[PDB]
């Protein structure tokens, strides 16, 4: 117990640490909105070569060679598209909407 | 096992290294405070939060002042979805950092889902439902909050520091609740008697009745005039003074048709004041509710005959423009209170003398044996009660009618225009007790035992007390803030004994 | 008169001299402390006492002995000051000398060998300040005087409520200071029980047995005896002529030939005085009148020795047949009376479940230890140790005392423990009030009420820690090897010490002292409290204890108590009061003789005060002081009436002492109602200070001794000229009559400056004395906060009207112009302290340091390289104190967020942001800065800037005292040289450092000469030790709790004015709040064109009865007048002839007053500052019950130029046209409470939440939410709300889920819930489930 | 009376609120009672809908639902 001899228990001020707050949740729902919009931007296969080389809306992610094999052009050759994507997207027309979350 | 499930049938164990039992899940699931499980004693709640609070005359019945900074924490999710919405704000991230850095775009916003959307305020002691209502939430640099006047009856609020909560209705169904059933104007009369809670309180009943009273003669005595307006007109320029006996021609209306309003106009006898104020009242009442004194019961009455015979939103209008008009014409009077105001009859001493005669007259009987310790006892008690009686009824006739003025004459007198005398009458502050204890001598206390003192206080208030006469005050003093504080908590157990039987 | 009264003098009203003046106030606090930790070479309470009653402790039997010899406390570690910036506590080591001596094994007694092992330290004992406080954590503490039933014996009653059968009952309790209680009680039968403490009855006579008394002796005490004689044949029996009384004749009452009385007829006085002188000593009685009397003693047969009869037995016809055969001459019976003498203790052994001692001893060993089996060495010791043990018990002085005078004893002084004629002569009193004559005593009697304080608490818990520490010594001394151990090895500390800290850290009675207020303080540190240890419980404890008795008169003030769950629990101590030597309260009174109001005081207590008739404060003498009526007004015993010319021995010393010094501070008090008094002296003592301190307008006259009695100013100890003013310090040079010889001096006092109090507001000394100015010894030096030239002023006096301004003050409210806020007079100082804490994580420690990850140029401007703010960097709401940076690696992210970081490239550190930063919405400006570091841990950049930065500060400091002392003393060797040997231009030609050769002629002048060469030297090397110390000090690595590396303190000083929800409130009683700040613009104003600054509710005066409020207002007003006229005719610059004239006419006012008055004074530069001081308004006294009337008030409002009706016309501000009516405008001495709304404001969106339960709570000082109740859900359900209900208890709160998936909705624009079930009862039906209950959710 | 009126209650949950919730309980457990809501301060507890008032049509239409086809 702690002061006034009230039902104020130590336990009771005990905050929940491992909680995320709704402020942050929301951002993370809007996130996938921005990217996925973003995503729309590039070209089919530049947009499977990027949600690919990450786990967007995807099981784990994947290595490159496995992108490879599985695009069946491989090796290097993803790494530059993937580049080049990463390109277009780095100057401010697509860049705006996305640089607005880095904090 | 047991000391596990339910502690303290057997041995009450004790924790490790400390004194205190421990607590098993009997305790648990019991919790303290009596019977309480926190659905019971209370609720942490989001969306809210409190301050202390303040009038706000200028408000209308269905708003109150709301905090700026306040507004805008609680209603800041809502403001975050109204900032992107509008496309202001790249992402709700960015929302924040603007909220956060409160730039000068998002009070407008703030403006924008304030609107419509309304708050519930409450106060600390809620009793019945009204200790609950819902307001239009209005923006105020400060951070205190504003609440109207005719409210502070419901929630039987103070202003010498009491603080009030917030809580913002959240869902759809939540806006329109408060809106249809915990509204302000949505609730005019107690739900324990069909008379209105809305009552003009103190102020605002001081102002209607010295609005309509009259004085002996006073500018503008026996004139006429055509109608209202060239009667306010007249008290205005300072022609005519506020209360003066004046025939004016009127225009009331009767609903008494098959619900329509007849009109007739005739020529009243009234006063300038009753003129002035009857341009408040709306359509079919009749001339003859202002053509009274006004006091706390009739300007009660008032709201609710215009209440049972036009309907709801004009009585609501109604009372908001009493109100206003209270305020003002109280604030134009120069009502105050000086050490003057309270005047002592003159022929007080001689009374306390004769009473105090009698006491050594019985005196001399128990010296002489006529009559018996006990019988004594009652006689000075009852010629001491007689006493006080007497400078009461003294005082009151004195302080009452004294006003002694002429009128073309040489002597007339009437209701005295004495401000302490006033309020006491109008039903504004004060009553004839607490008057009485202010000029008159106040009382004979009692010892703890409640054997009465048969040595009551002669000195007022307005006299001063001396060391005896305050330290048996005292008693009385401390036994009455002990006995009401106690009888708050014993009516809180009374009405939970109730709802749990209901 | 006095130096700093000639700056400004108070008008005085009022008659009555007073006889004797205010003490110190702080008088109890200090005295208490100073008999506890003090040396006194007998048992009188002390730490020696508390030590002479554990020790010598002795090992059992084994002649290991271990005795106390003498006790020391050594110089406390840190001082004052440095305690308080660091933390830590202020206090001494408690050194105490302790010798071990051994016992040759199979004695004559004589010891082996006896180590007297020097001074073992145990514990730290906390230090009270000059000012009664104590520092526990870097905090003022204060520990409230306890008011408990004092002990010794006592009687009460309980009539009506037990048993509805009225007939009362009679009860006996013995409380003891320590020990078990003793109860007797009876019961509806009359039978006599006895229980030990709250435990089970037991028939008395059975506590009698255990002292071994056969029954025959219990009868023989508690009864007298009846003779009856077989003497011939057939029945005499001896009469004592009193015995007949209240009966009647059983038979024919007949003797010496003569016929006293006939059966029939009850026995009178007459009959009664027939007996006596005819003397009657034996009568003749029938054989069948002893068949109902009581047997005494034990009746065997001679012959066959058999028992006849047992002793208390009732006798019967035939049984007197079978004990006169035996030969038995003799026959004891009982003396019973139903009326008169009792037959109590008879039928109580009638009940007596025991025969024997032993059996007794049993049955009381099996009450206190129950179902264990009996022992006899375990009954024994255990009825031996309760009452009867020097150890296990004591009623000490007081309950000796209170004890032996309430049994109407001579010795005022016994023993510590009860004794067989003890205990049977409280049984006795018991039985003597339950047959009639005696009367019960009552609870709330102050005689009955005992007072402790700091010392006796204090002994008390040390105590506890002697008798623990007893236990492991004789532990210890049991299996111990001889000359190994000493007395160290067994004593600890931390038991000692933490049996002191738990009692200074946290009590109910000790309490952070409060200070926001000079009057705070002082009321504080006089308080008394019936709760916390030896005291009852607000729950327990019902009205009568509560309630104002007549004994409160002069001892407690009525008046001062507070208004919530405890009320009359605490009250206050009045201003005259006194701790009695026995520890009661006695006030002080005039000695009455003969004719004459002597005027030697005299102290009387709550018993002593009760037969005497005492006269009253108010009354009428004159010349020689005798009575002016043929009777006055008194109180002699419980009461008060009218009461004859000489028959009263004594009258009250002033006309305050019924009161405590917060009602003395209530001007006209006399006016106002109790309840609003109350309220008054309650609020008065919640005044935030001022920024500057004004003076009340309308005083009392106690607000000086409240001022300078309070440490809150500097007062001069030694009376001087002042050599040096500055706002840092101030140096006076004493006169020589006060001087000490040696050192020669000055008296150099280093005031305080911005820092923090303990309610968060400002506390800062200013000084009032100027450069070169005479100062008397006892002259206030400087100001403190809030007080004023030596005066008390707890807020501002200000222009006042009353009247309705546009509802604007509806309730209570107040309506304050512009003009105020702008003055910035109502503004207040606050000083807050933030802590950042360095800690240990198991992912690496903290850093202090100034890169943050995640800040612009402008967030780590304000901060030096180091990592802290600047000293004197004016911040806001989100600006960082100080840089603060905590380990968390591997932050783990997810696709999208990876993505993000494959295209803008940043490298998301390992580091997150834990800087301690402004708290929202406060700001302020950074008056220092403190960096605490744990010892042996490297100080970083800005530690170490300020760490030089103190040392170099603390050197000059340390070299001016130096500096100013040295010259201090060698200007007085200039001036003894030059009696006997002057070289007036001669010596100060030649180096001061060569002056000390220089001799004298012969004389006592040389022997000075060698006084100030010792001092001087002394002096010289103090300073050295003192700059050593003062270095190590700050070098020094503080200790600091586990894992926290560092601890960085930033001190912000806020100042906020006053805004709209701030609380205001007169000395009256009359609360308010703020509502509108209005424009000089709209003020009212009067012909003259000055506005009134506050404009009031006149329908607040009627209602609750406070007239005070007015005459204060009115006297204020005229005492207004008085400054502006003078400040006319200063600004005229007339002369000294006119002002002067003036403000003596002032200060006579028409007739009788006590003030007298000027021109002993200096005609000009004494004058003319008088006036300059009054020129603000004229400050005027109003003594509590012997204040100013209505026809003085009216006569200075004359000598004003204003009305007598102390209103005026005014005028709307507005329209500019007149008020109708005249208004009341004058000057209310207003306080500003701190209630204010930038503390009380609180609102919650989405904050954290607690663990346990998911519910809303605070962990940033982002607060909780509002706690919805049962009361609001009922609110909630009149109204056929349940949407609102459901989100209430659902969403809003208790949802896990719902909280969430409704702020997305809110953000998204859609209102509505998807509510799921509330954690509270989800957890509750796991606590359900975890029993042996199976609750299940059924159907669909 | 009215505290003697209060302790009798169909909902067990109910009457764990204000009466002594140990037992309430037990006595609730051993007859196997089982709680229907239908009341206000259960419905509370539980942190659903009040059967009064807006959810007056709520509690309504699932009363009739219940106990039917
Ligand atoms: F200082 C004063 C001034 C006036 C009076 C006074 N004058 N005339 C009558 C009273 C009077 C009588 C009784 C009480 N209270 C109860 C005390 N009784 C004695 C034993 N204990 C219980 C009952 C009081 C008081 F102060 F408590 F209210 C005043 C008394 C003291
Ligand atoms: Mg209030």
């Amino acid at each position: 117990p702690i002061g006034d001899d009230e039902d104020s228990h130590l336990g009771d001020f005990i905050e929940d640490t491992t909680l995320e707050l709704p402020l942050d949740s929301a951002t993370t729902e809007s996130l996938r909105a921005a990217t996925h919009d973003v995503l729309a931007g590039l070209t089919a296969r530049e947009a499977k070569v990027l949600r690919m080389r990450f786990g967007i809306d995807m099981n784990t992610d994947y290595t490159l060679e496995e992108v490879g094999k599985q695009f069946d052009v491989t090796r290097e050759r993803i790494r530059q598209i993937e580049a080049k994507a990463l390109r277009k997207l780095r100057h401010p027309s697509r860049s705006e909407v996305l640089r607005s979350f880095l904090d | 096992v047991d000391a596990l499930l339910d502690n303290g049938r057997r041995g009450r164990a004790i924790t490790g290294s400390n004194k205190r039992p421990l607590k098993s899940l009997a305790d648990m699931i019991k919790g303290k405070q009596g019977r309480f499980r926190q659905n019971l004693l209370g609720k942490r709640v989001d969306y809210s939060g409190r301050s202390v609070i303040t009038v706000g005359p200028y408000l209308r019945l269905h708003q109150c002042g709301l905090p700026k900074k306040m507004a805008l924490e609680l209603f800041k999710p809502f403001i975050y979805g109204k900032l992107e919405l509008r496309g202001l704000a790249t992402t709700i991230k960015a929302a924040k950092k603007m909220v956060e850095r409160e730039e000068a775009v998002v009070w407008d916003i703030l403006d924008e889902v304030i609107r419509e959307h309304p708050v519930l305020l409450n106060r600390a002691p809620t009793l019945h439902r009204l200790g609950i209502q819902a307001f239009e939430p209005v923006l105020i640099e400060g951070k205190a909050i504003q609440l109207h006047p005719l409210v502070c009856a419901a929630y039987n609020a103070d202003f010498d520091g009491d603080q009030m909560a917030v809580h913002v209705p959240l869902t759809l169904e939540a806006q329109l609740e408060a809106r249809a059933l915990m509204m302000s104007t949505n609730n005019i009369l107690s739900p324990a008697n069909g008379e209105p809670i809305i009552v003009p309180s103190q102020d605002v009943v001081l102002g209607l009745y010295y609005m309509t009273r009259d004085c002996v003669n006073a500018k503008g005595e026996g004139m006429v005039l055509t109608g209202p307006k060239e009667a306010e007109r007249l008290y205005r320029s300072g022609l005519a003074s506020l209360h003066a006996r004046v025939k004016v021609r009127i225009t009331e209306y009767e609903k008494d048709a098959n619900g329509e309003l007849v009109a007739k106009t005739s020529l009243k006898d009234t006063t300038v004041g009753r003129a002035i104020l009857w341009m408040i009242v709306p359509k079919g009442l009749p001339y003859s509710i202002v053509n009274q004194a006004l006091g706390k019961k009739a300007i009660s009455k008032m709201l609710n005959t215009c209440y049972r015979i036009l309907g709801l939103k004009p009585t609501v209008i109604f009372a908001d423009q009493i109100m206003y008009t209270g305020f003002a014409y109280a604030a134009r009077s120069g009502a105050s209170v000086g050490i003057d105001d309270m005047v002592i009859p003159e022929k007080k001493h001689e009374i306390i003398s004769e009473a105090e005669a009698e006491v050594a007259e019985i005196q001399e009987q128990f010296q002489s044996g006529l009559v018996t310790a006990g019988e004594r006892y009652n006689k000075v008690i009852d010629i001491w009660a007689a006493a006080n009686d007497r400078v009461s009824k003294a005082m009151m006739d004195n302080l009452q009618t004294e006003t002694v003025i002429n009128r073309d004459g040489q002597e007339e007198k009437q209701v005295s225009f004495n401000s302490i005398y006033m309020m006491a009458d109008s039903g504004a502050r004060g009553s004839a007790a607490q008057i009485r204890q202010l000029a008159g001598m106040r009382g004979l206390m009692a010892k703890p035992d409640g054997s009465i003192i048969e040595t009551p206080i002669t000195a007022n208030f307005r006299e001063g007390l001396n060391v005896l006469q305050y330290f048996i005050s005292t008693h009385g003093a401390r036994k009455g803030l002990a006995d009401t504080a106690l009888k708050t908590a014993n009516s809180g157990y009374l009405t939970r004994r109730l709802v749990d039987v209901a | 008169y006095s130096y700093t009264e000639k700056k400004r003098i108070r008008k005085d009203f009022g008659k009555r001299p007073q006889v004797l003046d205010v003490p110190y106030l702080l008088s109890i606090q200090l005295d208490s402390f100073q008999k506890f930790i003090e040396q006194d070479p007998e048992g009188q309470y002390g730490l020696e006492a508390a030590f002479r009653s554990v020790f010598p402790i002795q090992s059992y039997s084994g002649n290991s002995e271990l005795q106390y010899v003498s006790y020391r406390l050594g110089e406390p570690v840190f001082d004052v000051q440095e305690c308080q910036i660091r933390g830590v506590t202020y206090s001494a080591p408690l050194r105490v000398k302790l010798r071990l001596v051994i016992y040759e094994r199979e004695a004559p007694e004589g010891t082996v060998k006896d180590i007297k092992e020097q001074e073992v330290y145990m514990g730290e004992i906390p230090l009270m300040t000059d000012n009664g406080t104590f520092v526990i954590n870097g905090t003022e503490r204060v520990i409230v005087s306890q008011l408990h039933r004092s002990p010794g014996v006592f009687f009460d009653s309980d009539k009506g409520k037990t048993h509805s059968s009225g007939k009362v009952l009679y009860n006996a309790r013995i409380i003891p200071y320590r020990g078990s209680w003793l109860d007797f009680e009876f019961d509806p039968k009359d039978n006599l029980f006895v229980r030990i403490d709250r435990r089970r009855k037991l028939p008395a006579t059975i506590i009698l047995r255990a002292l071994n008394y056969t029954t025959e002796q219990i009868l023989d005490l508690f009864f007298e005896k009846v003779i009856f004689e077989i003497r011939d044949n057939k029945l005499q029996m001896e009469l004592v002529p009193e015995r007949l009384r209240g009966e009647t004749a059983s038979f024919d009452i007949e003797a010496n030939g003569k016929v006293y009385v006939e059966k029939g007829r009850r026995i009178t006085a007459r009959h009664i005085r027939q007996l006596e002188k005819d003397d009657v000593k034996l009568i003749e009685v029938p054989v069948e009148y002893i068949a109902g009397k009581v047997v005494a003693k034990d009746y065997i047969d001679e012959s066959t020795g058999e028992l006849i009869c047992a002793a208390n037995m009732e006798l019967s016809l035939d049984l007197l047949a079978k004990l006169s055969q035996s030969g038995h001459k003799r026959i004891e019976t009982l003396f019973t009376n139903d009326l008169d003498h009792g037959p109590y203790i008879s039928e109580t052994l009638r009940v007596d479940p025991t025969n024997d001692r032993l059996s007794a001893l049993v049955e009381i060993y099996r009450m206190m230890r129950p179902g264990e089996p009996p022992t006899r060495e375990a009954a024994e010791s255990l009825f031996e140790n309760l009452f009867f043990s020097e150890d296990r018990y004591d009623l000490s002085a007081v309950g000796r005392m209170k004890f032996n005078r309430s049994l109407l004893r001579e010795e005022i002084e016994g023993s510590g423990i009860l004794s067989k004629d003890d205990i049977i002569d409280v049984m006795k009193k018991l039985i003597d009030i339950r047959n009639g004559k005696g009367e019960v005593d009552d609870i709330d009697h102050l005689g009955n009420r005992r007072i402790r304080s700091v010392g006796e608490m204090a002994e008390n818990q040390f105590r506890v820690g002697l008798v623990r520490v007893e236990r492991a010594v004789k532990e210890r001394l049991s299996l111990g090897d001889l000359d190994t151990l000493m007395p160290q090895d067994m004593i600890n500390a931390k038991p000692i010490s933490a049996a002191v800290k738990e009692f200074f850290g946290s009590s109910q009675l000790s309490q952070f002292m409060d200070q926001n207020n000079p009057l705070s303080e002082i009321t504080h540190k006089r308080r008394i409290s019936a709760l916390g240890p030896g005291g009852l419980t607000r729950e327990r404890a019902g009205f009568e204890v509560r309630d104002v008795h007549p004994t409160h008169y002069g001892r407690v003030c009525p008046i001062e108590t507070p208004e919530g769950p405890n009320i009359g629990l605490i009250n206050s101590l009045s201003v005259y009061a006194q701790t009695n030597e026995y520890g009661f309260l006695e006030t002080p009174y005039r000695k009455v003789t003969d004719g004459v109001v002597t005027d030697e005081i005299h102290y009387l207590s709550a018993i002593e005060e009760g037969n005497y008739v005492i006269a009253q404060a108010n009354s009428n003498l004159d010349e020689e002081g005798h009575f002016v009526e043929d009777l006055v007004t008194c109180r002699s015993k419980g009461e008060s009436s009218l009461f004859s010319r000489d028959q009263v021995d004594y009258m009250d010393v002033s006309t305050q002492q019924v009161v405590s010094v917060g009602a003395s501070l209530i001007p006209f008090l006399e006016h106002d109602d109790a309840n609003r008094a109350l309220m008054g002296a309650n609020m008065q003592r919640q005044a935030v200070p001022t920024l500057r301190a004004d003076k009340p307008l309308v005083g009392t006259g106690m607000e000086r001794a409240v001022a300078v009695d309070s440490g809150v100013t500097a007062v001069a100890k030694r009376g001087g000229v002042v050599q040096y003013v500055d706002a840092s310090r101030i140096v006076i040079k004493v006169n020589e009559d006060e001087m000490y010889p040696g050192e020669a001096g000055i008296d150099i006092y280093n005031l305080t400056k911005y820092t923090r109090s303990n309610q968060n507001t400002c506390i800062n000394q200013m000084p009032c004395v100027s450069l070169g100015e005479p100062v008397e010894r006892g002259d206030v030096l400087a100001d403190g906060p809030s007080t004023d030239l030596g005066e008390l002023a707890l807020g501002q006096n200000m222009r006042v009207a009353f009247m309705p301004w546009n509802g604007y003050n509806f309730e209570d409210s107040i309506l304050v112009s512009e003009r105020v806020v702008q003055e910035d007079r109502f503004t207040t100082i606050h000083i807050q302290e933030l802590a950042c804490v360095s800690r240990d994580t198991k992912l690496g420690p903290e850093e202090i340091t100034a890169d943050i990850p995640n800040v612009g140029e402008a967030a780590l401007s304000k901060l030096d390289e180091s990592g802290i703010v600047y000293i004197g960097a004016e911040v806001t709401g989100g600006d960082i104190l100080v840089g603060k940076v905590t380990p968390k690696g591997e932050t783990q992210l997810t696709p999208e967020e990876k993505l993000l970081r494959a295209i803008f490239g940043e490298k998301a550190s390992d580091v997150k942001d834990s800087s301690l930063r402004v708290p929202n919405g406060v700001s302020g400006t950074v008056i220092d800065v403190q960096v605490f570091t744990r010892d042996g841990v490297e100080k970083d950049k800005r530690a170490l800037e300020i760490e030089e930065m103190q040392l170099k500060q603390a050197k000059k400091d340390l070299s001016e005292e130096l500096q100013i002392l040295e010259a201090g003393l060698f200007s007085r060797i200039r001036a003894v040289l030059v009696a006997g040997g002057v070289e007036a231009e001669k010596l100060d030609k030649l180096p001061r450092d060569r002056w000390l050769e220089l001799g004298l002629t012969d004389e006592e002048k040389q022997n000075q000469l060698e006084q100030l060469a010792e001092q001087y030297d002394e002096l010289k090397h103090e300073f050295e030790k003192k700059l050593e110390a003062k270095r190590r000090k700050i070098t020094q690595g503080d200790d600091l709790a586990p894992g926290v590396l560092k601890i960085v303190k930033v001190y912000l000083a806020v100042k906020r004015r006053i805004q709209p929800g701030d609380k205001m409130a007169g000395r009256h009683g009359n609360k308010g709040v703020i509502s509108k700040i209005n424009p000089i613009e709209d003020m009212p104003y009067d012909e003259n064109g000055t506005p009134v600054d506050i404009v009031l509710n006149p329908l607040g005066v009627p209602s609750r009865m406070n007239i005070g409020q007015i005459l204060e207002t009115h006297l204020g007003m005229a005492a207004k007048g008085i400054g502006d006229k003078i400040n006319a005719m200063l600004k005229q610059q007339q002369e000294v002839a006119k002002l002067r004239e003036f403000i003596q006419r002032a200060y006579d006012l028409g007739a009788d007053v006590r003030q007298k008055v000027d021109l002993s004074t200096f005609s000009d530069e004494e004058v003319m500052r008088l006036a300059e001081n009054l020129r603000k308004g004229m400050p005027i006294a109003t003594p509590v019950f012997d204040g100013a009337k209505e026809a003085e008030i009216k006569e200075l409002l004359k000598l004003g130029d204003l009305p007598t009706s102390g209103q005026i016309r005014l005028y709307d501000g507005r329209t500019g046209e007149q008020f109708e009516r005249p208004v009341t405008v004058g000057y209310m001495y207003m306080l500003k409470l701190n209630h204010l709304v930038d503390d009380k404001m609180h609102a919650r969106s989405t904050g954290s939440y607690s663990l346990v339960t998911q519910q809303p709570l605070g962990g940033k000082a982002q607060f909780g939410g509002q706690r919805f109740g049962e009361m609001e859900v009922w609110a909630l359900e009149a109204y056929g709300a349940a949407y609102t209900l459901q989100e209430m208890l659902t969403v809003k709160s208790d949802d896990v889920n719902g909280r969430t998936k409704m702020y997305k909705n809110i953000v998204d624009g859609n209102h509505q819930m998807e509510p799921g079930m509330p954690e509270s009862f989800n957890v509750l039906l796991k606590e359900i489930r975890s029993l042996g209950i199976n609750i299940e959710l059924e159907d669909e | 009376g009215i505290t003697k009126a209060s302790l009798a209650t169909e909902s067990f949950i109910s009457a764990a609120s204000f009466q002594e919730t140990t037992r309430v309980l037990t006595e609730a457990a051993v007859a196997g009672k089982r709680d229907e809501l239908r009341g206000l301060k259960e419905n509370v507890i539980v942190g659903r809908l009040i059967p009064a008032g807006t959810g007056y049509a709520y509690h309504q239409d699932r009363m009739r639902r219940r106990a039917a086809g």
